[PDB]
């Protein structure tokens, strides 16, 4: 199976160190899930995932969202992934929330009771008031953080950039351990 | 295909679940081939080594295993290592477990054999190369070749393949006897196909009469199957091939075609004379084109046959080997006839006491010196004594054409002296009652030796009748003929028991071929002289057919021949299920003979419902039309079927018209345009245009005019939207009748228009 979806929110922050973190966590696992970049059979086969990649909401008057992503066949996501623009605080919680309501309508509709996983990761430090405002969630970006943690077990773990900023402590208010732990220097490991 | 197969599985697959499970035991290949597909896609990416070989099969895993049955026998073997186990889904042979010694029939093409064409290829050209390395060591077992036969297909797409196949099976002839290979396929190549490309059949004309020269084959003693293979092909191609194909056969005449095929040479030279007619090839000039024909000539005058030396000669543009009428000597100048009589007549009183000489007088045959003595053997209660019997099987391999042209000479000639009919009374009594049993000839090569002097002038009136006893003269093995209609027709391509069938049918009723029926003081059955015998004696109709068109078209100047015919193929209809050509059989009978049908037109009125009729034995449920025709065409036929024929005309071009999407070409065409002269639906046009009313005198002008009123006179059932069409069918069909229909057209067109 292993319907696993990959979010990233640092676009806006870092565009350069962008390139070079695919380069190096994303492009690798992408050859674990496909055998090689060409085209490849892409249909409904349960394995199939979505992309989800916008900015902050200060330079954003007008538009939000400009995704189009049901299967990718598990290329054009990575196509597209080096083809994409760029651009304090950062306004992950919108981006958290539409994921969150997302991964809730595919485990309601896409059953087979389906273990469904999922990995995160943002370098733009998150801070914002609002929540979702499109949907009954409504809170902070804690409140959206220990909602996605503690309500459901959603397996979910933190590769951070080398650098770390003073938001890593403030979330450890979850429950469910942030597991933080595969800190090592050697590579990206497939699966540990 | 990787694009390719994406689209496909996009566009068929256009659904959320995993639906349609398709069973389908009647036919299934076009559901799963999806499965198929992916299959192929995951052993192709298997092969690249990469792809990580088209993973996660989760979305389609259940038709994924659907093979874990005859129908679920999708077979994938053809990439590898599925030769053993996915091979036994059809039922083989039973070799370990305990002539008819061949278990489990054949089966049929349909069912299952429709779709597995991309491996079964050559896994039989393996067995075959390893019998014929050594030798044919046991009698042919697998009878399995029946299906092999049913296989154009393949050929038609490898060519190159079976083409070098056979130039390295070539060299059998000098490896083991070129045995193994020609009576294997030959008879059911004859039989089983009927339709071939002219390049592939004229080349295997070629190497047959190649094989049949060198090597040796004076111990092939039933050649005869290679003679009747030849004549019936050669007569089957001669419709619009020679025109066209010439530069296929530039060299290939000029090399060898008249080692020692006479006979088929004369039938060759007949076939060209027929279709010469169609259409005007050297009816244009006088000889400028006759470089084609010329080297030809020259062949047969090497051994100078047709020598009718310019009394009837009429069925030709121009007669150029007219000129050589000397080379005729009939009777030797009726001087020598005499002098051979009395030198026969000296060599009995001779045999009466050299017994032990005669062996070493007959060396070299001698055949228009002795064998004219047959005639004084078996009238004393058959005084065979076996003495030359082994010699002659021994000696006579090849001069046995000459034995026997020169046996029927005498034959006739002693039958002939009847004249007036003084001696009809002797013959009925006991001439043509000891000839019955037991006769070697069994009318294998009566027809040419008929055809040379019976159809001469000399003595037509006695030899008319000489003809007419002889067809007259089965009536006591006709009987076979008659109760085999329901052996072949009912089991033709339907397959199901004829392997048992034909089994017991040359088991019950024939007992032996080379011998006699005389049981001598020791009898050692032994039965092994039964190689192949699918068929025994229904492959006679393919030399038949020749033999009746040359004894009408041919033989037309007296018309009691039609009390014959009529009984001929009232007896015969059973046996005429085979194949129908009536353009080439009826086209040609009308070349000169129009000015003056009338005398042959008042039996014709008789003949055209004697053909159909003969027609009639026959149910594929091809025809529903020109019975309604003949309906109204039963009670006085000189005042109905005139009028309505324009209605016909309508109906015919529009099926002929509505090939592409209507609803006529439904129950009309099926079953299943493969061997029912379907190349085409052209043919289907003319098919009864010609014996429409050739009784009456609608030919000539009437014809024309009702086949022209449909165009200037705006009929009720011709609509006024596709009228190019219907005039181009109107051409199609004109193209094919007779010359004064589309001549006098012309004339009636500027006659008073202009």
């Amino acid at each position: 199976v292993a319907d696993v979806v990959f979010v990233i929110e640092g676009t806006a922050n870092l565009g350069p160190y962008f390139e070079g973190l695919r380069k190096h966590y994303l492009l690798p696992a992408i050859e674990y899930f496909n055998g090689g970049p060409p085209d490849f059979g892409g249909d409904y086969g349960g394995t199939q995932y979505s992309l989800v990649v916008f900015n902050t909401v200060d330079c954003a008057p007008e538009s939000y969202v400009q995704c189009h992503a049901p299967t990718s066949s598990a290329y054009e996501f990575v196509t597209w992934l080096d083809g994409i623009k760029f651009m304090s605080c950062s306004l992950i919680a919108e981006g958290l929330s539409t994921a969150l309501q997302l991964f809730d309508d595919f485990k309601k509709m896409r059953e087979q009771q389906t273990h469904r996983v999922c990995l995160l990761i943002c370098n733009s430090p998150p801070y914002l008031l609002p929540a979702v405002e499109s949907t009954t969630y409504s809170g902070c970006t804690t409140e959206n953080l220990v909602q996605q943690i503690g309500e459901r077990g959603i397996h979910f773990s933190i590769v951070s950039p080398r650098k770390l900023p003073a938001l890593r402590l403030l979330f450890e208010k979850a429950a469910p351990p942030a597991l933080l732990e595969p800190l090592q220097p050697p590579t990206d490991v497939s699966q540990d | 295909f990787l694009p390719v197969m994406k689209l496909f599985d996009l566009l068929y697959p256009e659904k959320e679940y995993i639906p349609v499970p398709d069973i389908n035991k009647p036919q299934s290949t076009h559901a799963f081939a999806m499965t198929c597909i992916w299959i192929h896609l995951n052993r192709k990416a298997q092969n690249d080594n990469s792809k990580l070989q088209i993973p996660i099969p989760h979305s389609l895993r259940l038709h994924h295993e659907f093979l874990q049955i005859a129908l679920l026998c999708n077979a994938y073997s053809t990439n590898s290592e599925c030769f053993t186990l996915p091979m036994g889904a059809l039922v083989e042979t039973i070799y370990g477990n305990g002539g008819s010694i061949t278990p489990l029939p054949m089966n049929l093409l349909d069912s299952l054999t429709v779709h597995a064409k991309m491996s079964l290829i050559h896994s039989i050209a393996t067995r075959v190369i390893k019998l014929a390395h050594a030798k044919s060591s046991v009698a042919l077992a697998p009878a399995l070749v029946e299906t092999y036969s049913r296989l154009l297909v393949y050929m038609e797409i490898e060519s190159l393949g079976i083409k070098g196949f056979i130039s390295q099976l070539l060299p059998t002839v000098f490896k083991s006897h070129a045995w193994g290979i020609l009576h294997t396929l030959l008879e059911m190549f004859s039989y089983r196909m009927h339709h071939i490309q002219p390049h592939y059949r004229v080349q295997l004309l070629s190497h047959l009469h190649t094989l049949a020269a060198v090597a040796q084959t004076n111990q092939n003693q039933l050649h005869l199957c290679v003679e009747s293979t030849a004549l019936r092909l050669i007569t089957a191609l001669g419709s619009s091939e020679v025109q066209p194909q010439f530069t296929r056969f530039l060299s290939d005449p000029k090399t060898v075609l008249s080692a020692e095929s006479e006979e088929l040479n004369r039938a060759l030279i007949l076939t060209l004379a027929r279709a010469t007619h169609v259409t005007d090839f050297f009816t244009g000039s006088d000889s400028i084109q006759g470089t084609w024909c010329k080297d030809i000539l020259q062949t047969i005058m090497s051994f100078t046959p047709h020598n009718w030396a310019s009394h009837t000669l009429s069925c030709f543009p121009g007669p150029l080997q007219a000129f050589f009428k000397q080379n005729n000597v009939p009777q030797e100048s009726r001087f020598n006839l005499k002098k051979n009589v009395e030198e026969e007549y000296r060599k009995w009183k001779s045999m009466s006491n050299e017994n032990d000489i005669i062996t070493h007088f007959s060396m070299q045959g001698s055949p228009p010196l002795f064998l004219c003595l047959l005639w004084k053997m078996l009238l004393e209660t058959d005084h065979i004594n076996q003495i030359g019997y082994r010699v002659l099987e021994r000696i006579g391999a090849r001069a046995l054409v000459a034995h026997v042209r020169t046996f029927a000479d005498f034959l006739v000639y002693e039958f002939s002296t009847s004249a007036g009919g003084q001696q009809l009374n002797k013959c009925i009594e006991i001439l043509n009652d000891m000839v019955w049993k037991y006769n070697i000839v069994t009318l294998d090569r009566l027809i040419l030796c008929l055809a040379m002097r019976s159809h001469e002038g000399n003595e037509a009136q006695v030899c008319y009748f000489i003809i007419q006893l002889l067809l007259l003269k089965p009536n006591d093995f006709r009987n076979r003929v008659s109760d085999f209609v329901k052996e072949n027709s009912p089991e033709h391509w339907l397959q199901n028991d004829w392997h048992t069938k034909h089994m017991n049918y040359h088991k019950k009723y024939p007992e032996k071929l080379y011998f006699e029926g005389l049981a001598e003081q020791v009898d050692p059955p032994v039965q092994i002289q039964s190689p192949y015998l699918p068929i025994y004696f229904g492959n006679v109709c393919l030399r038949f057919l020749p033999v009746f068109d040359i004894v009408i078209h041919r033989f037309l100047e007296l018309l009691p021949v039609s009390k014959s015919l009529e009984t001929l193929l009232d007896h015969l209809g059973g046996l005429y299920k085979f194949h129908d050509r009536p353009v080439t059989y009826l086209y040609n009978t009308l070349h000169y003979y129009e000015m003056h049908l009338r005398d042959r037109a008042f039996l014709k009125r008789k003949l055209v419902h004697a053909i159909i009729g003969s027609l009639k034995d026959n149910r594929p449920q091809g025809w529903c039309l020109s019975d309604t025709y003949l309906k109204c065409a039963m009670n006085a036929r000189e005042e109905n079927p005139w009028v309505p024929d324009d209605t016909y005309y309508c109906r015919l071009i529009g099926r002929l018209v509505d090939t592409m999407a209507g609803k006529s070409p439904g129950p009309f065409p099926n079953c299943d345009w493969r061997f029912n002269e379907f190349p085409n639906p052209a043919a289907h046009a003319l098919h009864v245009t010609c014996v429409e009313l050739m009784a009456l005198a609608v030919s000539g002008k009437e014809v024309g005019n009702a086949l022209l009123n449909v165009v200037l006179k705006s009929q009720p059932l011709v609509p006024r939207e596709n009228i190019t069409a219907w005039m181009n069918a109107i051409g199609l069909i004109i193209t094919a009748l007779p010359e004064p229909y589309w001549i006098v057209l012309h004339d009636r067109i500027v006659s008073v228009i202009s």
